[PDB]
């Protein structure tokens, strides 16, 4: 989910 | 402490708009960190997510491929909210509709959900249903791809019946306070597990995983599995 | 005493076709009070009719019109069997798909259900919850080209299993189904009730009909009943 600086 | 406030009618008629109105309170909605969810629930279409508002120095919209031309959702920055916009709606857009927030790729905050009727890859793989005696270990699995699971990060939810999912899992193996250590998960390649050790009737509830799809550019959620202790 | 037995593909290549055979047994493929559907269950669209096969002095094929440009239902009488012929398979065809025998608009007896990957009008409230011993009503609004004109249908489904009959006819109850449950048809709109609910009863309950403007078997979107 690249709408946070959280994913993969 | 963060809460959501819905409101929204109970019923809207064929090929007419649906508005629901989810309020903030605790957190602001230009957070940078946040994300502003709709989520939808039904027999027919399971866990749907519809899309989501952010702000990263600018306004962002990430709508869901199902609803994608019939979807608008606006943020409010002076009353602090934002709000679903479904057009021409049909009987099969009648569902449990929820706005949650996003943080981490966990929605770890929910709205109590509005049902609203109509009158006049896709999915992630979890078995339909599992099961188990108490005191035993109970693992549920769910397996997707390259482009989901294989990519990103896995959650796992704990749903009680006429209640919004709990966050029960975040980034694949971490587990928020107040959750009980008997809950762990786990993540290799395409594949997930939510691992549930001293198995109570507590337990029995639906839990569903989710994840994130590159080729779908939305959230993408398990068909979920229905726990029952024997 | 009829057992239907389904085989065939899981994994299909899109631009392709899929081929799904019925087994019959007990049964005959020719029989003129039965009707040989197929019914596919989608993970995010739900219960879709996709036509039948029948046989009175000349066969029929009935086509559901999503579907009627690619469908086919080929009946064989030596083999005594019945497959589905689904060609140019798109992701959107990516569904759990089942065979059932159709008895006076009744599916009465559906086979194992085979999930395929390729790599409407009804209208239920989405939940429904109730406390032991209770009595409970599912409710579905139609209108007058579906309900309005024709028999209403109801339907029980554990998860990972094919739906069960228990209601025919508005208010007719099989043999086998308990006398706790019972429907009924009021105008455009028909109800299932389940007098003195019991925990066993916690499944999904989908209303079916048919509808004249579509020309094809009608379901609901389903309710997900709860026992406290
Ligand atoms: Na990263």
């Amino acid at each position: 989910d690249p709408a946070f600086g959280a994913n993969s | 402490q963060v809460q959501l406030q819905q409101s929204g009618p109970g019923l809207v008629k064929p090929s007419q708009t649906l508005s629901l109105t989810c309020g903030i309170s605790g957190d602001s909605v230009s957070s940078k960190s946040a994300a502003w969810n709709w989520i939808r629930q039904s027999p027919s279409r399971g866990l749907e997510w519809l899309g989501r508002t952010y702000y990263r120095s600018k306004w962002h919209n990430d709508y869901a491929v199902s609803v994608k031309s019939r979807i608008t959702i606006n943020p409010d920055t002076s009353k602090n909210q934002f709000s679903l916009q479904l057009n021409s709606v049909t009987p099969e857009d009648t569902a449990v509709y929820y706005c949650a927030r996003g943080q981490m790729g966990a929605l770890d905050v929910w709205g109590q959900g509005t049902t609203v009727t109509v009158s006049s890859q896709s999915v992630l793989t979890q078995p339909p249903s599992a099961s188990g005696t108490p005191g035993q270990r109970v693992t549920i699995s769910c397996s997707g791809s390259s482009s989901n699971i294989g990519s990103y990060y896995v959650y796992w939810y704990q749903q009680f019946p006429g209640t919004a999912p709990k966050l029960l899992i975040y980034g694949n193996n971490q587990r928020p306070s107040g959750v009980p250590d008997r809950f762990s998960g786990s993540k290799s390649g395409t594949s997930a597990s939510l691992a549930i050790t001293g198995l109570q009737a507590e337990d029995e509830a639906d839990y569903y995983c989710q994840s994130y799809d590159s080729s779908l550019s939305g959230v993408i959620f398990g068909g979920g599995t229905k726990l029952t202790v024997l």
